[PDB]
């Protein structure tokens, strides 16, 4: 038993962190085959941050303007291009520890591991979800830019995030490994805010299924609901509306625990309305929306404690 | 404004 | 900003996981230099679990009774000895990925990362504290035995835990890499329980210092206390008594935030007595005792958001 | 009793 936020082991990724320096700015970059990706804002400073122009700021740079370091060793650039919000730097060496990998764009609600890095040197690993407002509740200081987020299937790394910035609310914003931001955000320095966020309904229900799989039941009730009656309740309590695709996704977990979904939505509706009644679910006193259904399947037992 | 980390 | 449970990156450790099989039992083992450590209970079955005797059960075994696998590759045993609750198996190959390392015995309240493994194959990494009752609130299924816990200073791995068992309450029990259990526990199968636990006072105060370092203040008050008056309050609310060494340990963090400790104990005393008043500290609605003072220093900012 | 994992 037990249920904890679990990150993927981070070895395969540690082998791809490198330091990238341009003038007076240093940040982490990602080294796959003979390419090294990093935030384009590495080439920037003074007011260069308030009103920049990277097409312009980048043409006034050459390959040897970038000092990519790999441990105490050193890599030389031989090409460079911008891709949307990232630089793609070709280098002389190809990464001996390059894992099988791919690049995907995760959707709000999905989760991934973050490897926090300073100066190309990995310091720590945590799990985080993409928040409906497209930001994450990370833990980064200055120097963390270029730290990446990822999942692992079998032996294959799916990169999905590269860190770029901290919003005024203290939450983070970044991009996939294609350079495209998640959210409306930009790598300028303006009055930007996180749009109001929402609790991830699919996940809370996945969580309650785990509470049951572990073997606790106290939040259940004899009632049921129609999708529609739930969403009317949910909307007020600031939840994302639930849809059929979501309901379908809670399929197997219904099966393994023998509890129908709309029945759990009723449980949920009740928890929203009655509060926790001074006890815990799976150790927590709030409702936990950062576990997906896939995260519950993977970590939880294949058989139920009935 | 915002911190570009 | 941000504050999350952060585990250490797990690469250096992934390179030491191996599978260890004896008859019909399989569990993970730890491969440093030309040695492989694993729970002694790998050689056990039937009732062999209720009333075992390992000195006896082990003499009826030879080196080729152990099939240690390292990926698809394979290692041959050439020696074996028991150390308290662990087996020490000498092997023909020495681990090419052996990191600098040492073995330490952590104390209640300290924390460490866990690399969860099934069949010598790492599946996930989480952070966990040694609970005063000497158990951890892990996440393990069957097959998890031999999964290890560890810290990293600089480039050096300090191993401190090896997983052996799940108590009836659903919490875990294991040993250092010397074979000595944490707690009164034994690798037999009897009516064992976790002694009643206690909240880790030092940590909650470390946590409140971080809440302040991040930049929130709402729980402060104008009052102060004597150690003694706190402990009288604390005892009731089931906290560990605070001592001078603890108070000294909150030294620097007092310094960096300009808040005296006994002043924070007053804050704490108040939170114990008044409850949270319907808001959050650093995102949470309970008091978080699984961050040490060292964990706050490492992860939090060197300068305060004043 | 207890589960030896």
């Amino acid at each position: 038993s037990g249920f904890r936020k679990m990150a993927f082991p981070s070895g395969k990724v540690e082998g791809c962190m490198v330091q990238v320096t341009c003038g007076t700015t240093t940040l982490n970059g990602l080294w796959l085959d003979d390419t090294v990706y990093c935030p384009r804002h590495v080439i920037c400073t003074a007011e260069d941050m308030l009103n920049p122009n990277y097409e312009d700021l980048l043409i006034r740079k050459s390959n040897h303007s970038f000092l990519v370091q790999a441990g105490n060793v050193q890599l030389r650039v031989i090409g460079h291009s911008m891709q949307n919000c990232l630089l793609r730097l070709k280098v002389d060496t190809s990464n001996p520890k390059t894992p099988k990998y791919k690049f995907v764009r995760i959707q709000p609600g999905q989760t991934f591991s973050v490897l926090a890095c300073y100066n190309g040197s990995p310091s720590g690993v945590y799990q985080c979800a993409m928040r409906p407002n497209h930001t994450i509740k990370g833990s980064f200081l200055n120097g963390s830019c270029g730290s990446v987020g990822f999942n692992i299937d079998y032996d294959c790394v799916s990169f999905c995030y590269m860190h770029h910035m901290e919003l005024p609310t203290g939450v983070h914003a970044g991009t996939d490994l294609e350079g495209k931001f998640y959210g409306p955000f930009v790598d300028r320095q303006t009055a930007q805010a996180a749009g109001t966020d929402t609790t991830i309904t699919l996940n809370v229900l996945a969580w309650l299924y785990a509470a049951v799989i572990n073997g606790d039941r106290w939040f259940l009730n004899r009632f049921t609901t129609t999708l529609n009656d739930f969403n009317l309740v949910a909307m007020k309590y600031n939840y994302e509306p639930l849809t059929q695709d979501h309901v379908d996704i809670l399929g197997p977990l219904s099966a393994q625990t023998g509890i129908a979904v709309l029945d759990m939505c009723a449980a949920l509706k009740e928890l929203l309305q009655n509060g926790m009644n001074g006890r815990t679910i799976l150790g927590s006193t709030i409702l936990e929306d950062e576990f997906t259904p896939f995260d519950v399947v993977r970590q939880c037992s294949g058989v139920t404690f009935q | 404004n915002s911190t570009s980390q």
